[PDB]
């Protein structure tokens, strides 16, 4: 494969010969700035610079073998320097994006004064943002959207010509900023967890559905999620995404009504962003499930057996995706240590009947942090929330009163919906649950 | 080179009618029907008030009464655009949150009345934001009869985050006519229905400080405007001029007990996934009559800032073809070669009947 021992050296060269000195710095810029995150703009070019100095160079014909090797471990070095002119790093995915396109006409206006600044400073800010993506998107779309912005700002009719655009963008913009959203929630789980959390968002969308019908879209999606998020493949993602969406309407086009509406939509993508905006549906009222017998928890290939209590369990409770999944991950981990040390049926006597409580409190907290929030619009779920409270801490002050409303309410928009961020509400649901 | 699409914007009180391409509708008449108190549509049976009882078939934006809908639809195709609808592809307008059985008896009608060689029935809201250049954005749109804020990525309106406010023209016009009365004037008749809507228009503006401005009318003029009725007797309109629309903000000076329009457009976007909620808060467009008045973004402007986090860019898209977005973006839509493939033709609905229409 990559056994090259110059691999790198030959690959970048080519890069830089195939697609000359101004694509490969606007490639280069992409690439760093996925890289850096927190990478200023002034610490990412730098950097670009840097690397496209050193590579226009040492792929000459003639540059001494020796360079690449060298110039790259120099490179590395300035990397060690005290307030390196290059990025600082302790990869994290962004949870809460802060890149806002300008109005067509701040785009235009920015884009009139300096095109090269601002085609750099549009690169450096969205991969920043959203290079959770394949890179290969990325660069497409980047390069797709500063050709747009191109030919709308000089257009007799810049208007027209940005729908236009924009509409035909559609689907590459779709592709981008969803697989960096998805990836992004893949990367804080990790192939196991996130499943995990497809099987309940799926079961929390489809009620009514049978196991069968939703674990095989959980399977399939997170299958794509680990083959393409970070693949070199220029068509991974492109290809896999759509297509699942095709199955998903397969299985769930005719399961209820949100479904069906959304698998109506014109395109894969349409469908993509529909299902995946779709909220939590109205669960069924149901029996409490019991937690898995031990003969399930010990016999050998019970996943089966583990996928149907999570689905089972997150079709009827009232909860987020995010709480659901920071509890069931541990609970059955614990409740696995049980068929590891001798003697079974003693030692999940003792732990058993210890995780069920501990899940049960933990739902009744976390459906009591969530209060009424689903049910309503932001501003009357505040009403509520401020007079459930008044009538909790009768001695508290307007002020602290005030206080609690807002951080209640700030947390409770944040970590009560399907599609709450999974890092920021891990640590956050915990320094929220100890408040009880 | 020829053909030329139809864009039909069925509101609640105007219809707004016209061609692809053009910049605006060629045709605009009220959406009423007049029945003998033998029939008439639009001016007409405006004029002809009272000899004729007028139905509103589009009374919040939904479509109610079928067989009046025929009788605008055919009015707007045969005497304001004097055209034949038989050769003619038509776009048509719905509201946000329109009923599927509703959007396919557009459809029926459409083909099997008027015989259109093909169709589309398309989110006034989203035309909206189309009409700027943009594909996502929170709209605000508030006509004669209703007032919606739809929350739209790509293209696609999040269903669950729409908000929908029963205040809109109707009700602002009405209101100017009880306070306009009580400051000693006399305005209750039809006819005095139709003078203070066109103060309203003409005279009334939205106040950045609402209070403020209160105290600066109490105390002095400047804020007073004059206006001469159809008498030739001319009034002076005080702090009524803001105090009308005002009431958008605090649905309360009309007794209604909901959230304002700072309110709705909160809400909505707050039904909005975290991460989108910024291109929500800068691509804040609105659309519709009832947004026509000045100042109203600069307050809309205000009250979302003071809702929403200190570091969210808050920016108010309010062009001053407003009143027409929906039809305007609904032209530019027709207008494209890439939406031609997004047409409903005669066959595809005789090979499938209505429904066909569900493909949005
Ligand atoms: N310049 C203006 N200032 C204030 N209000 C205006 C202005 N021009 C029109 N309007 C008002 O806005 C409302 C109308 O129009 P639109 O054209 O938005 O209505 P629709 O589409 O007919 O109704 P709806 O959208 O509620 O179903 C009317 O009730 C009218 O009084
Ligand atoms: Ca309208």
């Amino acid at each position: 494969l990559e056994r090259g021992r110059d691999y790198e050296k030959n690959k970048v060269c080519k890069e830089f010969s195939h697609l000359g000195k101004e694509d490969f710095t606007s490639l280069s810029l992409v690439l760093y700035s996925r890289k850096f995150p927190s990478g200023t703009f002034e610490q990412v070019s730098q950097l670009v610079k840097e690397v496209v100095s050193l590579t226009e160079a040492c792929c000459a014909e003639g540059a001494d073998p020796d360079c690449y090797d060298t110039r790259t471990s120099a490179l590395s070095a300035k990397s060690c320097e005290s307030n390196s002119p290059f990025p600082v790093h302790p990869h994290q995915p962004q949870e809460f994006p802060t890149y806002v396109e300008p109005t067509n006409d701040e785009i235009c206006e920015a884009f009139r004064k300096d095109p090269k600044e601002y085609a750099n400073q549009f690169m450096w800010e969205y991969s920043t943002n959203y290079g959770q993506a394949p890179l290969s998107l990325l660069v497409s779309y980047t390069k797709s959207y500063l050709s747009m912005v191109g030919s709308c700002c000089t257009s007799a009719s810049p208007t027209v010509c940005f729908l236009k655009e924009r509409l035909q963008l559609k689907h590459l913009s779709l592709l981008t900023t969803l697989s960096n959203r998805v990836c992004s929630q893949y990367a804080a789980y990790g192939e196991k967890k996130s499943r995990l959390s497809n099987l309940i968002k799926l079961a929390q969308k489809v009620p009514t559905a049978d196991l069968e019908d939703v674990l095989p879209l959980a399977e399939d999606i997170t299958n794509i999620l680990s083959k393409c998020c970070e693949s070199a493949s220029e068509d991974c993602m492109a290809k896999e995404l759509p297509e699942h969406t095709v199955k998903l309407c397969d299985n769930l086009s005719t399961k209820n009504s949100k479904f069906e509406d959304c698998c109506q939509e014109k395109t894969a993508m349409d469908v993509f962003v529909c299902t995946y905006f779709m909220p939590a549906a109205q669960l069924p009222e149901l029996p409490d499930v019991e937690l898995p017998t031990n003969k399930d928890v010990c016999d050998p290939g019970n996943t089966k057996v583990m996928d149907k209590y999570t689905f089972e369990l997150s079709r009827r409770t009232h909860l987020p995706e995010v709480f659901l999944s920071k509890v069931l991950e541990p609970t059955l981990k614990s409740l696995g240590e049980c068929c590891d040390v001798e003697d079974s049926t003693t030692c999940f006597n003792a732990k058993g009947p210890l995780l069920k409580k501990e899940l049960s409190s933990f739902i009744d907290k976390g459906q009591e942090l969530c209060a009424d929030y689903s049910e309503n619009t932001f501003t009357e779920y505040k009403k509520k929330l401020a007079e459930r409270l008044k009538a909790k801490l009768p001695d508290a002050t307007p002020t602290e009163l005030a206080k609690l409303v807002n951080k209640r309410s700030d947390f409770a928009s944040n970590c009560c919906s399907i599609n709450s961020p999974p890092l920021y509400c891990d640590s956050e649901i915990d320094a929220e649950l100890k408040n009880i | 080179d020829e053909t030329t699409a139809l864009v039909c914007d069925n509101g609640s009180g105007l219809v707004k009618a016209g061609f692809a391409g053009d910049d605006a509708p060629r045709a605009v008449f009220p959406s009423i029907v007049g029945r003998p108190r033998d029939s008439y549509v639009g001016d007409e049976a405006q004029s002809k008030r009272g000899i004729l009882t007028l139905k509103y078939p589009i009374e919040h934006g939904i479509i109610t009464n079928w067989d009046d809908m025929e009788k605008i639809w055919h009015h707007t195709f045969y005497n304001e655009l004097r055209v034949a609808p038989e050769e003619h592809p038509t776009l048509l307008t719905e509201a946000p949150l329109n009923p599927k059985a509703n959007r396919e008896k557009m459809t029926q009608i459409m083909f099997e009345t008027f015989n259109v060689p093909a169709m589309y029935v398309a989110i006034q809201a989203v035309l909206s934001l189309y009409a700027s250049g943009r594909t996502t954005g929170i709209v605000l749109d508030s006509g004669d009869g209703v007032t919606h804020n739809v929350p739209i990525y790509e293209g696609y309106a999040l269903p669950h985050a729409i908000m929908r406010l029963d205040l809109a023209g109707r009700d602002l016009t009405d209101y100017l006519m009880k306070i306009l009365t009580e400051r000693g004037y006399s305005f209750v008749t039809t006819a005095e229905r139709e003078i203070v809507r066109d103060i309203k228009e003409k005279l009334c503006y939205v106040a950045l400080d609402f209070e403020n401005e209160m105290a600066t009318a109490a105390s002095s003029s400047s804020l007073e405007k004059s206006y001469e009725l159809p008498d030739g007797q001319v009034i002076t309109i005080g702090n009524e001029r803001f105090r009308c629309p005002e009431t958008l903000f605090q649905p309360s000076f009309i007794g209604m007990e909901s959230a304002g329009i700072h309110e709705t457009t909160y809400n909505s976007i707050m039904k909005c996934d975290i991460d989108i909620r910024k291109d929500l808060y800068a691509n804040n467009v609105m659309s519709g009559g009832t947004t026509m008045y000045p100042g109203i973004a600069d307050r809309m402007q205000k009250e979302i800032t003071a809702l929403a986090p200190s570091t969210m860019k808050i920016k108010i898209i309010a062009p001053p073809e407003r009143k027409y977005s929906v039809w305007i973006g609904g032209s530019i839509l027709a207008s494209l070669s890439t939406f031609q493939q997004m047409w409903i033709t005669k066959q595809e609905y005789d090979e499938a009947g209505p429904s066909i229409v569900h493909r949005k």
